[PDB]
RNA sequence: GAAUCAUCGAAUCUUUGAACGCACAUUGCGCCCGCCGGUAUUCCGGCGGGCAUGCCUGUUCGAGCGUCAUUU
RNA sequence: UUGACCUCGGAUCAGGUAGGAGGACCCGCUGAACUUAAGCAUAUCAAUAAGCGGAGGAAAAGAAACCAACAGGGAUUGCCCUAGUAACGGCGAGUGAAGCGGCAACAGCUCAAAUUUGAAAGCUGGCUUCGGCCCGCGUUGUAAUUUGGAGAGGAUGCUUU
């Protein structure tokens, strides 16, 4: 497929170790500001969509508003304690709800919360 | 004597009958600059003159565009 | 020949104007008699030129400081007294303007702020 | 002969066009305002219920502040603002509605006579949005309304409500539906006869 | 060798007429008269009224340049605009 | 290019920019994490010694 | 709620009351200048919906644009040509948005909302101080208004595959030869 | 407190140039305000601050039988 | 005769702003031909080069009128494969994506449509001892509340500054 000017639009990747150390220093600087805090946020267990990937789960975007309520975690406090919220996703089944509520109670057991000021 | 002295670029390329410089186009507000000749651009880019003001900007940014005096200066 | 800048900051404006008076006049008579036998007069002429430049800098410095003391309460400063920065730094939003937020977003951030926490292993 | 300025001619030609072109009944009902006597009696009542200006409101708040250092009923004012007034007439809180005839975008008041007539509030159409702004202490007021008055003049409003109804409302009743136009002059008639 | 006009150079620069002073001050005639009473401005007499203005009459009154400039910079003139 | 050739010929100093970064690489203060933070270690062995969790993802 | 009534009336724009108003306004706008100014919007409900407020720093301008082809068709919309002509006139202001106000057989008439980034009411208000930033210089020239976002195909779906991030950026991505180290 | 030293936060910054009172190929030609010198309130020369266009906010001035009120 | 309100103008009035440079990267407009098919015109080259307009340290895009048919997923962007697949074509030369999946990074929000109506509560100026005075903008709508996987209003009792 060398029909166009391939020479003027060729990208080389000699900075692949250079981008790697820059990426690690970004994670390093993120935990410098958020020192006791983790570097990421809680994501729910989500089932992959198509019939090819029905039998494998993955990490989704955020928790359902019903999933926060069943676990006893308030919705306007959840982003402040490191839990991602997604209002677009719905449960549609008790198995998706029960798996993610159990995940939120496990996060609740492992959590150390500090009192304001 | 088709061309005369140009005020802006200083070359003897100002057409006498048309009053338009063939190198920069003096009556036009924009300096003439075409992309089909890279060589003519390196003859007139920033850096080919004396840098009476642009050369002192980098030192002021190094210190955060500081204003004032040193403490206890006379 | 050379006037140190140390004593110039002490004296007032009217006494500086006399030194500025004698400095160019001594320079002018020197320059007339320098065109013949330009030897150590030429070193002295250079000392005169630096001394003239030094008192002019000191005269100017106390002038705008007095102007800046006048304009310490008024809103609009003159153009020459304003700081330079860059063009874009001057048209940039002010620190109070860029930082202020809506009331509905202040009420949210007051009662639900970013808490600090840790997760056990 | 002499040449008029461009904006002078444009605003004068807007006169002739408004009186020549025949106007749909939504806009044509604004050409029928009320009389001199009903305007003065309406504004006699309305001046009694003027809002408080910025000076005597600041002094009135200064009253209660210095007394708190060392008990009021409901204020009754003329109501103004389009979305405030049409909200009041949609909720049947308004007693009388007075509409200006010269709102420069006419669409902002062109639904008002029908909305007041559907809801049951009697309305009137007066000359001068500047005259209504005088009542309001603004420059211009597109509409004003009266909701509730004190018991001193409950009778005066009732007589004005009737006088607007039998003096203005049952006189323009046929002209609400009918189109405008028909003010052709001698020059327009001779030109139309030449064209035909 | 420069050509200089007799109309623009001479007593015309020094003395100015009352009408020209009123137009320069951009004030009404009673306003200009009242400011003359307070500030003590005086019409005076030029040496040659024809040299001041070729089209001039003895009934017309002139004025000096400097006191007119004082009336231009008068704070009362600023106060007149504020009072109006 | 014509810029850089002018600086070599000029008797003007090359303005040396110090190595300043936007974001600090280490925590600071008088808190528990800042006192026990090791500069030479990385994030994972620092949070190992603290007893905490850095990443909540897979 | 006067603007809900205006919204329904603007929908019905071939009807008798509005077509009368659109006829008499087009005659007036024709004999005014091309790029003249409006003290108040002719459609206050559309100006309000698009971001106009009755605040110092908001101005309205009316533009007439010639209609027709360029059988070559000018890919720029007539609204985009209208917005570019205000910005070249009011070079100190920022083009917020624009809307249709009138039509003819020779011209189309648009009303353009402009925001002054150098007023103090604008810089104080955090709902409009975003336009004070230097990234938003001449939004109408870069296709950053509602007309420009339409003509650039900035929607999501299988239907807008080539233009959902910029066609020139997508064409650069799809024509780039990516060579890695350990190939 | 030397230096063809370094730093650099205060100044100075001729003619042009987007180039901005008009012209420009002349160190020329005008207006408003102020100062200085040489016979000097009148003459001459020099100096200082100003005088471009489009647009926005305010200020002020003006026009329009556009248009309202005005016998209590 | 007086005084509005509306519109249009003047001012060497006060306060500001735009032009030009750069253009490696970015956003738009406009737009070739050589070449290939052992000739050549569809095509290709190429939605490229040249030309015009416009920004920043990044730009742009972006919180679904989305993808999906699943036990569903869930703003945008970039890498890996998908894949030289689907799809289109003097079906020759050729052209040529995307969803899914693995990663990198992740963050959400502001309005308009409501009557504050028991009180335009909002804002620009310029005058100040600066502590607070007027002028104007504005009801043809400036604050507060609210933005549809919402919300408001009453009641209710805890929890927050
Ligand atoms: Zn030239």
């Amino acid at each position: 497929h060398f029909r166009k000017h391939w020479q003027r639009r060729v990208r080389c990747h000699f900075d692949q170790p250079g981008k790697k150390v820059t990426r690690r220093l970004a994670r390093r600087a993120k935990a410098a500001a958020l020192a006791p805090r983790p570097v990421d946020k809680l994501r729910p267990i989500v089932r992959c969509p198509t019939v090819k990937y029905n039998r494998r789960t993955r990490l989704g975007r955020g928790f359902t508003l019903e999933e926060l309520k069943a676990a006893g975690i308030p919705r306007l406090l959840a982003p402040t304690i490191g839990i991602a919220v997604d209002h677009r996703r719905k449960n549609l089944s008790e198995e998706s709800l029960a798996a993610n509520v159990q995940r939120l109670k496990d996060y609740k057991a492992r959590l150390i919360l500090f009192p304001r000021k | 004597k088709t061309h005369g002295l140009c005020r802006r670029c200083g070359r003897r390329s100002l057409h006498n009958q048309k009053k338009v410089c063939a190198s920069c186009g003096y009556p036009a507000a924009k300096t003439r600059k075409y992309n089909w000749s890279e060589k003519a651009k390196r003859r007139k880019v920033t850096g080919t003159g004396r840098m009476r003001y642009l050369s002192t900007v980098p030192r002021r940014f190094k210190n955060g565009f500081r204003t004032g005096v040193p403490k206890g200066a006379r | 020949g050379k006037v140190k800048a140390g004593q110039l900051w002490s004296k007032n404006k009217e006494e500086l104007t006399k030194i500025l008076g004698e400095l160019k006049t001594e320079l002018s008579q020197l320059r007339i008699q320098k065109i013949s036998s330009s030897g150590a007069k030429l070193n002295k002429i250079h000392d005169l030129r630096k001394s003239i430049a030094r008192v002019l800098t000191v005269i100017n410095a106390k002038q705008r400081a007095q102007l800046r003391l006048f304009y310490k309460n008024k809103k609009y400063l003159p153009l020459d007294l304003r700081p330079k920065l860059t063009r874009a730094l001057r048209r940039r939003l002010s620190k109070e303007d860029a930082s202020r937020v809506l009331e509905k977003t202040k009420k949210r951030l007051t009662h639900f702020p970013q808490r600090k926490y840790a997760v056990k292993a | 002969m002499v040449k008029w300025p461009e904006y002078i001619r444009l605003q004068r030609q807007k006169k002739i066009l408004r009186m020549r072109l025949k106007v749909p009944p939504a806009i044509a009902q604004f050409q029928y305002t009320l009389d001199k006597n009903l305007a003065a009696q309406a504004f006699k009542l309305l001046n009694k219920y003027r809002p408080e200006t910025k000076q005597e409101k600041k002094e009135r708040l200064l009253r209660e502040a210095t007394a708190i250092k060392e008990v009021s009923k409901k204020p009754y004012t003329v109501k103004y603002g389009l979305n405030h007034v049409v909200g009041l007439i949609e909720n049947k809180k308004a007693s009388l509605v007075l509409i200006a005839n010269d709102v420069d975008p006419i669409e902002l008041v062109v639904f008002l006579p029908a909305l007041c007539r559907k809801m049951g509030i009697p309305y009137a159409i007066i000359k001068g949005k500047a005259r209504l702004g005088t009542l309001v202490h603004k420059k211009t007021a597109a509409v004003v309304a009266i909701t509730e008055v004190r018991s001193e003049d409950k009778n005066e409003l009732a007589k004005l409500i009737s006088a607007v109804k039998e003096g203005y409302l049952e006189k323009v009743e046929d002209t609400r539906k009918r189109w405008g136009g028909g003010i052709m002059g001698f020059k327009a008639q001779k030109r139309e006869e030449k064209r035909k | 060798g420069k050509a200089k006009k007799k109309g623009k150079s001479g007593a015309a620069r020094n003395y100015m007429t009352r009408t020209q002073a009123v137009k320069k001050l951009q004030l009404s005639l009673p306003d200009f008269r009242k400011l003359c009473i307070w500030k003590g401005i005086y019409p005076r007499e030029p040496r040659d009224r024809r040299k001041v203005n070729k089209s001039a009459t003895a009934s017309t009154t002139f004025y000096y340049t400097k006191d007119i400039q004082y009336l231009l910079h008068e704070p009362l003139l600023q106060k007149f605009r504020e009072q109006k | 290019r014509e810029l850089q050739k002018r600086k070599r010929r000029s008797s003007r100093p090359t303005i040396r920019m110090p190595n300043r970064r936007k974001k600090a690489l280490n925590p600071a203060g008088n808190n528990i994490i800042a006192k026990s933070w090791n500069k030479k270690e990385t994030l994972s062995q620092n949070y190992t010694r603290f007893g905490l969790v850095a990443k909540l993802g897979k | 709620g006067a603007l809900k009534y205006l919204e329904e009336l603007s929908k019905k724009k071939q009807s008798d009351v509005v077509r009368f108003l659109l006829r008499v306004r087009c005659w007036e706008y024709r004999q005014l200048n091309v790029i003249h100014r409006a003290s108040r919007p002719s459609r206050p409900d559309k100006a309000r919906r698009l971001g106009y407020k009755a605040k110092q720093g908001y101005v309205i301008y009316r533009v007439r644009v010639r209609r027709g082809g360029r059988q070559l068709k000018y890919q720029r919309s007539l609204r985009a040509t209208a917005e570019e002509r205000v910005g070249r006139r009011c070079s100190n202001l920022r083009v917020l948005n624009s809307y249709w106000v009138n039509q003819d057989s020779t011209y189309k008439y648009y009303e353009v909302i402009l925001v002054d980034p150098n007023h103090k009411a604008i810089r104080r208000d955090p709902r409009i101080n975003w336009i004070c930033n230097p990234v938003h210089k001449h939004r109408e020239c870069r296709g950053l208004t509602s007309t420009g976002k339409k003509s650039r195909g900035l929607n999501k779906g299988h239907r807008f595959n080539k233009t959902r991030a910029g066609r020139r950026k997508t064409w650069k991505r799809h024509n780039t030869l990516s060579l890695w180290r350990y190939r």
